[PDB]
RNA sequence: GUACCCCGGGAGGGGAGUGAAAGAGUUCCUGAAACCGGUCGCAUGCAAGCCGUCAGAGCCUGUGUGGUGAUGGCGUGCCUUUUGAAGAAUGAGCCUGCGAGUUAGUGAUGCGUGGCGAGGUUAACCCGUGGUGGGGGAGUCGUAGCGAAAGCGAGUCCGAUA
RNA sequence: GGGCUUAAGUUAUCCGCCGAAGCUGUGGCAACCUGUGUGGUUGGGUAGGGGAGCGUCGUGUCAGUGGUGAAGCUGCCGGGUGACUGUGUGGUGGAGUUGAUGCGAGUGAGAAUGCAGGCAUGAGUAGCGUGUGACGGGUGGGAAUCCCGUCCGCCGAUUAUC
């Protein structure tokens, strides 16, 4: 019962060169190179799906910050004040509107601004 | 397969258009030096190359001519096409076999020696075809 | 899926800062803001969203402290002994482009985008400026209370 | 010395591109039986001649 | 099945080369089975696979293989498939107690039953045996049994309560 | 096993013929990868890059999915061996193929599972020239231990029938 | 790091916020324990232990299947928690092979300065092995390098002859 190896192994080989093929030079054509390279993908990939989401609410607070500082509010004072007025809409909304609905946004800072401590 | 148009070098470089082509195969010279003169013939009126590689120095020049001729002789019998009218399409070429040789080195060592080998593909087609 | 501005659908306006009296660091932290659209929603570090920033009087940037003469900038041209220093105050006097651009870019993130935005800074010792075709409007340095 | 790394591909065919040649410029033939394409300044080899279409001479017997 | 070992291979007797010096990786012989054409390290060497089975178990294997079908009624005793000299097609027509399909026909020595022998010898869908030499694949491999009277009556003399 | 015609000194090719198939044309079944190229789409000549990953415009395509991808963030190879290696420690130019825990014991010792059970099991060998089936209990393990042993025995040994 | 004393420095105090794969929310998977209708606890991991599987080849049986096109190769569109995979859909190919359940392995490779073959990199790079050739004509598809001739040069205790 002798067995020839490369019906078996090709398999992986093809499965590695197909996730490999955007990859500039050795990377998108020898087996090897591809294999490293994927390896180095898939902890890039899941490290990067769980910093998405610092980044998302980073690039939300940076917009928010923004669009209350026009209206003469900073971003702590308008988090907290949006808090103590118990409206719960979270950053990505918040930023949603700050782009698309500004007006909702500025009824929004006058809320946030009558529910400060004022002390 | 049991389908139709069984795949062919005029449908892969021509394709119902008009015109032809020519190969010569298992050309003794590399693939890099008739490339060196390939890369000035193509696109060229057919005429105006073969009298250019006729002064080309490179020796790569007398093997292309040849081909490029072949081809326009080949448009003139099944086309009726003319050889002023004719442009050179595509010219590409390919590695051939190459052989394996020994040149003896100094200290009982033997370097390898490759004589490589080319296959010059040409393929013209009429003017009007430039631009359409 | 979160807001993306797209190419040119950001209008980039055109500001003109008085430096007259204003410190070097305030003056570059409100530049960079501006140039890098940091106060506007559409915000994308990615995506050119900031202004044109015209600073006139820059000859007349405040400095506190011995900083006049004593806070030095440096220069290499990479061969040895090619190390030249000048100080703020004499930068200020002679170049104060060079040196309004110089505290600017370090309070840039240090990208190809920056380098682009930093074109947009145009900086002037004198209290004129010839972009009157872009109309600069008026920028004051402000702070937001609380 | 002796090569540290494979050269890459992209750097390889950069250097490799420049390694071309130049196509011959030819002229017409200033004689009007000939009209057959020569170098400048060199005798035509399909009739041998050389000079202006006022004053030729033969350089070649071919 | 047999494979030659590294020392079993032609030749292979003397270092390749120097162990130090050449640049080359250390080999000890041209037949160490990394090389082409060196030794096979594990492969197959000649073997016997025959089991020590219990007598018990086997028994109690082809018993309780009977015995499956004969609560399906897939057994049949006939007195014999023919009648004088050799013929295929009668017994062939004989043993359609059943569709002639993995049929075992359980006759009695190698001459009480000639005849029927030879006759279902070639039918292909019948499987022949004596009654001394039933077993439990040919048991669980057959869809009827068809004893002949003699057959079974050494069946189940040779071993019964 | 390619008559004949065309370009060519030939090689080679183009028509044509044979054949079911010639891109089965003698380098001849199938014809992978490395590697070498022609064509098309996108990107690319102010830029510091383990070459990816996430965010993301634009263009092409839209076979409304796919190709490319300016730009922003994050990000020092693989293996071995080490307290510790991206390491300027080892090995590897690349691809394809091959290349290392196997087999034999009526071996030792466990476990799972099946048969039989105070019993279990055969070895050589014999019969089946029809085999994997049947016989063969010689031996062997369990059935009582303790003692150097004679021996005694649910006891035995050191001991004084302690 | 820019820049900072007009603190963005030290210090005391107060009020907010940011910040991890931590915790909470929501949607899946899995191990153990537990009453056995709540659920609870748990699930980073080298050496290493235990458990359960993917794929390859041969093979008993059953059911088949294949020139109305098997294997193998190569695309596209899908699927699973993983090894992987479709009984989707083409192309090439031209004679085998699929599923269920068992049986046996020469059963899986990325590395051993591993073995064989093929092909890159260096690179159209180094070298082309002491030197003197020039011209006229011929041959030829093609001539610095072949033939003939004339000049000139070279060896001549040897570049001769045996
Ligand atoms: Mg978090
Ligand atoms: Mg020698
Ligand atoms: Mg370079
Ligand atoms: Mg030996
Ligand atoms: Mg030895
Ligand atoms: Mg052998
Ligand atoms: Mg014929
Ligand atoms: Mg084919
Ligand atoms: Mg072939
Ligand atoms: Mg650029
Ligand atoms: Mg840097
Ligand atoms: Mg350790
Ligand atoms: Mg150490
Ligand atoms: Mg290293
Ligand atoms: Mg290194
Ligand atoms: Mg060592
Ligand atoms: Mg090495
Ligand atoms: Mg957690
Ligand atoms: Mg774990
Ligand atoms: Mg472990
Ligand atoms: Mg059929
Ligand atoms: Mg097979
Ligand atoms: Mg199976
Ligand atoms: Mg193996
Ligand atoms: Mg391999
Ligand atoms: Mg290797
Ligand atoms: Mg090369
Ligand atoms: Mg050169
Ligand atoms: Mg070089
Ligand atoms: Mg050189
Ligand atoms: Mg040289
Ligand atoms: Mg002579
Ligand atoms: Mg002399
Ligand atoms: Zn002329």
């Amino acid at each position: 019962a002798r067995v020839k190896r490369s019906v078996n192994a090709k398999k992986k080989r093809r499965e590695v060169l197909d996730q490999a093929s955007g990859y500039r030079g050795q990377r998108s054509r020898l087996y090897r190179k591809a294999k490293e390279q994927t390896l180095h993908s898939a902890t890039y990939s899941f490290r990067d799906r769980r910093a998405k989401k610092g980044d998302f609410r980073s690039l939300w607070i940076q917009r928010i910050n923004a669009a209350s500082r026009a209206q003469g509010m900073t971003y702590n004072r308008f988090i907290n004040g949006l808090k103590n007025a118990g409206v719960e809409v979270d950053r990505k909304m918040l930023a949603e509107l700050a782009v698309s609905d500004i007006n909702a946004f500025n009824s929004l800072v006058e809320v946030a601004k009558a529910s400060q401590p004022q002390n | 397969m049991s389908k139709t148009e069984r795949p062919s070098r005029r449908a892969a470089l021509l394709g119902d258009r008009p015109g032809s082509y020519a190969i010569a195969r298992h050309v003794r010279m590399s693939a890099s030096k008739c490339r060196r003169v390939i890369n000035l013939v193509r696109g060229m009126d057919a005429v105006d190359a073969v009298t250019m590689l006729k002064f080309q120095p490179q020796a790569a020049a007398e093997p292309i001519r040849k081909v490029i001729a072949s081809a326009m002789a080949n448009a003139e019998q099944t086309e009726g096409l003319r050889a002023d009218d004719l442009y050179i399409s595509q010219a590409f070429v390919d590695e051939g076999i190459t052989m394996r040789r020994i040149r003896p080195r100094a200290k009982g060592s033997a370097s390898r020696i490759l004589k490589r080998s080319a296959h010059i593909t040409v393929v013209v087609e009429p003017k009007e075809a430039r631009q359409a | 899926t979160t807001y993306s501005p797209k190419a040119g659908e950001v209008q980039r306006k055109w500001y003109v800062i008085d430096a007259e009296d204003i410190v070097l660091g305030r003056l570059a932290t409100t530049a960079a803001n501006l140039l890098r659209g940091k106060h506007k929603p559409q915000y994308a570090p990615h995506i050119d969203t900031g202004d044109f920033v015209v600073v006139v009087n820059a000859s007349k940037i405040a400095l506190t402290g011995k900083k006049a003469t004593d806070s030095l900038r440096y220069d290499h041209s990479g061969r040895p002994g090619g190390l030249r220093v000048t100080s703020i105050g004499e930068m200020l006097a002679k170049n104060p482009r060079r040196a309004v651009e110089r505290a600017v870019w370090g309070m840039m993130p240090k990208n190809k985008l920056s380098r682009q935005q930093l074109k947009k800074l145009k900086v002037y010792g004198g209290p004129e400026h010839p972009h009157a075709a872009q109309n600069p409007q008026p920028y004051e340095i402000t702070q937001i209370a609380q | 010395a002796v090569p540290k790394r494979k050269m890459s591909r992209s750097n390889t065919r950069h250097r490799r591109s420049q390694w071309k040649t130049v196509a011959t410029k030819l002229v017409t033939c200033a004689n009007p039986a000939c009209g057959e394409k020569h170098l400048p300044h060199t005798a035509c080899p399909s009739c041998g001649g050389y000079g202006p279409r006022g004053d030729r001479r033969q350089v070649v017997e071919a | 099945h047999a494979t030659k070992t590294r020392g079993q291979v032609s030749g292979g007797g003397k270092k390749p080369w120097r162990q130090k010096g050449t640049g080359r990786a250390r080999q000890g012989s041209t037949r160490a089975p990394q090389w082409v054409g060196g030794g096979t390290v594990h492969g197959p060497q000649p073997r016997s696979y025959a089991q020590r089975t219990p007598k018990k178990m086997v028994g109690a294997a082809l018993r309780g293989a009977l015995s499956d079908m004969a609560r399906d009624n897939r057994i049949f005793v006939v007195t014999s498939l023919v009648d004088g000299d050799k013929p295929s097609t009668k017994q062939a027509k004989a043993v359609l107690s059943g569709l002639a399909e993995l049929r075992k026909v359980l006759v009695v020595l190698d001459r009480s039953d000639e005849i029927d022998w030879l006759s279902v010898r070639n039918l292909s869908e019948v499987h022949v045996l004596a009654a001394d030499q039933l077993n439990t694949y040919d048991v669980v491999n057959a869809r009827t049994i068809v004893f002949s009277q003699a057959g079974l009556d050494a069946f189940v003399g040779a071993r019964s309560a």
